[PDB]
């Protein structure tokens, strides 16, 4: 049994690293470079990725971090600090006979009652106005950062998060990260942002001769199979000489002709094209009552994607009857500004609005997308799960004090794991109290001694003084979901990290 | 030094910010104004110089 | 540096260090024991005779420890042994398991004070809770198996296999002196040693034994005075030699005609002055022999230091080993001397009890020399169980019923006052779960699923773990009808003695510095 111990040795060492980086007052790490640098962060997430270490349980682990911040967005450094104590508390002091087996179960039940706890305590909550969630948008979000202009910024990003739910069938679907990007255009007076149809067009559209103007069309967008390729499947046509090059507009021309013989009413404008431009072919396909656009990057794909629904495979021609391109949709060519601007209106997957801002240089750009970031993932996160949990350290100890009592009322035979499992809580105050500057022992005494009289459980360590306060009076208030998730993902990892027999190599 | 006998770095950053605050709050009290001429830029400019060349 | 000399490892770091691990490593050549079993030790040291042992008392005795943190404990030992009769290894497996449990304290970030109070505070509720466990007492003491069976649940903890026929030869032996009641002495019971048969032939005899043979004849008047003497048959002439074959024999006999005369003297003038015998201690002569059945004089030919030691400490006389006879000033109270055949050997029995300070000894027989030292041990530890000085023992079921009990009482009671005194109340109750733990890794099974069924039957505190292999896993026995009880003095004086021993330690813990010159 010498496998398990390095492996928990491991894991109490990478645990170690990042212990005093939770909380308002939080302390300043610095890593030095080998050719002569040295950079100060207080980033818990910037010095797991900067690491390099050798074990596999590390690496694992460090996976596990990294799939929990990609996934959730917050709650992804208390879960190392878990695991370290709780393998300290169980492994290293409950495995000198050598049985894991009973282990697995007690885990298992410590789970299911903290489930049962933090559910048989949360509170009901409404969402019919709007000020509530505003206060409680600002009251999260006063961690780090700026006090300007939040206040725009979060109700915009309220209005963005509550525009642009439309798949809603019965699982509640969010998605807001492929779904909304951000825009930005210097010039004009900076209080002026808010929310448009938003469409990438920069300066893709070239019309070298001048034309009807576009009022109210029906663009209907094709595919993408017009480009330096040999036709459908065959090689009968090649591009190699100029014969062929002034054949391939007649080719064309009967193509649209064909086209327009099928499926042609609405009479679309603009097509989506890789490859083809020129001075002579190009005036002709604007004389054939058609018009073309190229120049088309990922963003515009993805837009293409999302807000029209554009696919790509080999069929341009002999479609759906009805397969995009419903409803009467403006694009006008404005000159706002200085670049060309399209303002799609009206059209097919409706619900899926921009952000609208005009800064400065990129300071304001980088400050208003964290902000905006930041805002949509508190607002998906509270929206998720209609109740909340007074934080701060108050929750972890009536968990404890019920684990405690229903161990002490169970008798059991496996009491010492639960109990050294139910014990193992309380490091979050430990850390707040260390971090603000008083005693640890004492404090921690007042607290085990306040939370077990008669109605209490919202009494807490404040994290810029240092003494017990009600959670009732300051307005410290955390989600249900994302401690639910923290639990089960530091459960899982323990399960695994406790699961580890013999290591060998292979192929 | 203060560290080596005993003590806490937050409430020094405190201590620290408050003479930094009453500081500057000296420094505006006492502030006097004056008429600009040709005396007080020869005097600066020569004041300047003797601490350069 | 500035005080030590580079010779001892003290300073501000071997608080929670060098001074436990000491004592630790103490307490760990000794857990082996306590209970039941054979795990002899061999002890070799000055006797050159390869014998082994099982009691720690023997052991503790030879070790020699060059430690303070371990000299501070035998102190309390050999007070706890002149105290009561048993009763050694439980304050070292308490001191032992107090300091292990104080350690995390200490690591953790608590003062020595604070420890010290709550450790004051839980004796204090053990000592005070402590009468309130008595079921069986004490009834008559004129019986004979109602103090037959306490000497053989005493006898169980040394000797396994044969305990019956000692008990009860103990018992005898007690119960032909005086009871409890009263006055009863400790020193009035002897020991002998007889190399013949087996252990299985042992009997009683009441007043002096003595091993010494007679080749005088038996004089059983009243008027035979004692005479000791140290040596009076060594040599008042000495005679040397002239040449290197032979002398002339008128020399030579006239030499032994005066010391013929010379004896006859002597003996004529000890026997005229009121001393029918002599008590010798030397070597013997043909007209010695002649003379002493010649003039009826009973002669002995044993002798030993111990026997004249013990002839002066009881009756108060006084050896003259002198060449000129002098006179008689060893006059004692013994008066009635007879002589027996036992074993097909001489003994003298002396008579002289006066229904008040009577004395007895045993016969004791075996195999070798090196198997009667436990026999005595046992004897002596019997002998010294019985005596409690009152009437009612109120004995409590002992073997760690109610060490148990005492535990879950104190942790029961430490869950009421608040403040920082509960950590070390808890770590005095835990730490009382070290004599079932003990007891059962010196068996063959494991101590966590004994413990765990004796906490989850119910808290009676009549429940222990057997010796059988019929009560190892289960562990669900009544020590009530059996007849397993222990002292209730001798466990409060080891608390006691284990408490003061932890306040010491704890207290006494700076730095060892040294003396000057
Ligand atoms: N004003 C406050 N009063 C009490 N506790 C606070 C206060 N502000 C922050 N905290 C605590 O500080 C902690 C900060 O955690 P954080 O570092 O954001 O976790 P993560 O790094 O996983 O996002 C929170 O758990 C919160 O309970
Ligand atoms: N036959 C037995 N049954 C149950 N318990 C026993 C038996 N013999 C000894 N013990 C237990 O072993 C412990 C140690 O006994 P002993 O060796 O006489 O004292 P010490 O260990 O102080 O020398 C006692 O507390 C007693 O309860």
């Amino acid at each position: 049994r010498k496998v398990q111990s390095g492996n928990i040795n491991a894991a109490k060492t990478i645990a170690d690293i990042i212990r005093t980086c939770l909380g308002p007052k939080s302390m300043m790490k610095m890593l030095l470079d080998p050719m002569g640098g040295i950079v100060m962060t207080n980033d818990g997430n910037a010095i797991l990725r900067e690491i390099q270490v050798q074990h596999p349980a590390a690496k694992s682990m460090i996976e596990i971090s990294r799939t929990q911040d990609e996934e959730v967005g917050d709650g992804t450094t208390s879960v190392i600090i878990l695991a370290g104590e709780m393998l300290s508390v169980a492994e290293h002091f409950l495995e000198q006979q050598m049985h894991p087996t009973v282990v697995i179960s007690a885990y298992r039940k410590a789970l299911d009652d903290m489930i049962s706890t933090l559910k048989k305590i949360s509170i009901p909550v409404d969402i019919s106005d709007s000020d509530m969630m505003l206060n409680i948008i600002n009251s999260s979000i006063t961690t780090k950062a700026i006090s300007r202009w939040s206040s725009l910024a979060c109700n915009i990003a309220l209005d963005a998060v509550k525009m642009v739910q439309f798949e809603e069938n019965g699982r509640k679907e969010i998605d807001i990260k492929k779904y909304a990007r951000v825009e930005k255009i210097p010039g004009g007076i900076i209080e002026d942002s808010c929310v448009l149809r938003g469409v990438m067009i920069n300066k893709d559209v070239t019309h070298p001769r001048m034309r009807r103007y576009i009022k109210n069309p029906r663009i209907v967008l094709l595919d993408s199979s017009l480009e330096y390729k040999k036709g459908e499947s065959q090689t009968d046509i090649e591009i190699t000489r100029e014969e062929d090059f002034t054949r391939i507009l007649q080719m064309e021309e009967e193509y649209i002709q064909q086209l327009c013989e099928d499926i042609i009413q609405l009479k679309p404008d603009v097509v989506i094209t890789e490859k083809g431009i020129s001075d002579l072919a190009q005036h002709y396909l604007m004389r054939a009552n058609i018009t073309a656009i190229r120049r088309v990057r990922k963003t515009d794909n993805n837009r293409i994607a999302r807000a029209c629904g554009a696919r790509i495979v080999s069929r341009p021609e002999e479609l759906r009857e009805d397969d995009v391109g419903t409803g009467a949709g403006l694009l006008e060519i404005k000159k706002i500004g200085d670049e060309y601007f399209t303002f799609i209106t009206d059209c097919k997957d409706p619900k899926a609005c921009t952000i609208l801002l005009r800064g400065a240089s990129k300071e304001i750009l980088s400050e208003v997308e964290r902000n905006l970031q930041d805002a949509m993932q508190v607002c998906r996160n509270v929206l998720l799960d209609p109740q909340l949990v007074p934080g701060g350290g108050a929750s972890e100890m009536a968990v404890a004090h019920a684990l405690t009592e229903k161990s002490k009322a169970m008798t059991g035979v496996e009491q010492w794991p639960y109990r050294a499992v139910a014990q193992a809580l309380e490091v979050i105050p430990r850390t707040l109290i260390q971090n603000c500057g008083a005693s640890t022992i004492r404090l921690l005494t007042s607290l085990r001694a306040k939370h077990t009289q008669e109605n209490c459980e919202t009494w807490g360590v404040n994290g810029e003084t240092g003494t017990l306060v009600d959670m009732k009076e300051l307005g410290i208030w955390e989600p249900l979901a994302v401690k639910l998730q923290t639990y089960k993902t530091a459960v899982e990892t323990a399960v695994l990290l406790l699961r580890i027999d013999d290591i060998v190599s292979g192929h | 030094l203060y560290i080596s006998e005993g003590l806490h770095p937050r409430i020094i950053t405190e201590g620290f910010e408050a003479a930094k605050e009453k500081a500057l709050q000296f420094l505006e009290e006492v502030k006097v104004s004056r008429e600009m001429d040709r005396e007080t830029l020869i005097d600066v400019a020569r004041t300047s110089l003797r601490t350069k060349v | 540096m500035l005080k030590e000399g580079a010779k001892h490892f003290s300073g501000l770091e071997e608080a929670v260090y060098r001074n436990i691990q000491a004592c630790k490593e103490l307490a760990q050549t000794t857990r082996t024991a306590y209970g039941p079993n054979g795990m002899n030790k061999m002890v070799i040291n000055h006797l050159e005779k390869l014998f082994v042992t099982n009691d720690a008392a023997t052991i503790l005795r030879e070790l020699e420890v060059q430690h303070p943190a371990a000299k501070m404990i035998v102190m309390a030992s050999h007070m706890q042994e002149q105290e009561v009769g048993d009763g050694t290894n439980f304050v070292l497996v308490f001191a032992g398991a107090l300091l292990e449990l104080a350690e995390e304290l200490l690591r953790i970030g608590l003062s020595v004070s604070e420890v010290i109070e709550g450790y004051e505070i839980a004796c204090r509720k053990a000592h005070e809770i402590l009468p309130n466990l008595v079921c069986c007492s004490a009834k008559n003491l004129r019986d004979i198996d109602e103090v037959s069976s306490l000497l053989r649940t005493s006898i169980m903890s040394k000797q396994y296999g044969n305990e019956v026929f000692l008990a009860k030869l103990i018992a005898q032996a007690c119960v032909s002196i005086f009871p409890d009641s009263g006055h009863f002495n400790v020193d009035n019971i002897r020991v002998c040693k007889i190399l013949g048969s087996g252990i299985s032939s042992s009997s009683v005899l009441h007043g002096m034994v003595f091993k010494k043979e007679t080749e005088g004849d038996v004089t059983s008047v009243k008027d035979a005075k004692i005479a000791v003497y140290s040596c009076p048959f060594d040599g008042m002439i000495t005679e040397t030699k002239g040449t290197v074959l032979i002398k002339t024999a008128e020399e030579l006999m006239n030499f032994s005609k005066g010391e013929e005369n010379l004896m006859d003297a002597q003996v004529k003038a000890i026997a005229d002055t009121g001393a029918n015998v002599v008590v010798t201690g030397g070597k013997v002569a043909d007209m010695a022999l002649h003379y002493a059945n010649k003039y009826n004089i009973m002669l002995v030919r044993l002798n030993s230091k111990w026997d004249l030691r013990r002839l002066c400490k009881t009756v108060g006389a006084t050896a003259l080993p002198r060449l000129t006879p002098p006179v008689l000033e060893e006059m004692g109270h013994c008066d009635s001397v007879y002589l027996s055949e036992v074993g097909d050997t001489q003994v003298v029995v002396f008579k002289h009890e006066k229904e008040d300070g009577a004395i007895s000894t045993i016969v004791l027989r075996g195999s070798t020399d090196n198997l009667m030292d436990d026999i005595e041990r046992a004897v002596d530890d019997g002998v010294n169980t019985f005596k409690v000085l009152t009437r009612d023992k109120r004995l409590v079921p002992g073997g760690g019923a109610t060490e148990i009990e005492l535990a879950k009482q104190i942790t029961s009671y430490g869950e009421t006052c608040p403040g920082l005194e509960q950590y070390a109340i808890k770590k005095f109750a835990e730490a009382f779960e070290a004599i079932p733990r003990a007891l059962a890794e010196n068996s063959g099974v494991k101590a966590n699923e004994v413990i765990s069924k004796l906490y989850a039957v119910h808290q009676e505190g009549n429940k222990n773990v057997g010796l059988d292999i019929e009560a190892e896993v289960p562990a669900v026995k009544d020590m009530l009808e059996a007849g397993i009880l222990d002292t209730y003095l001798g466990k409060y004086w080891a608390i006691k003695l284990a408490t003061n021993a932890a306040v010491t330690v704890l207290r006494v813990d700076q730095i060892i510095m040294a003396k000057p010159a």
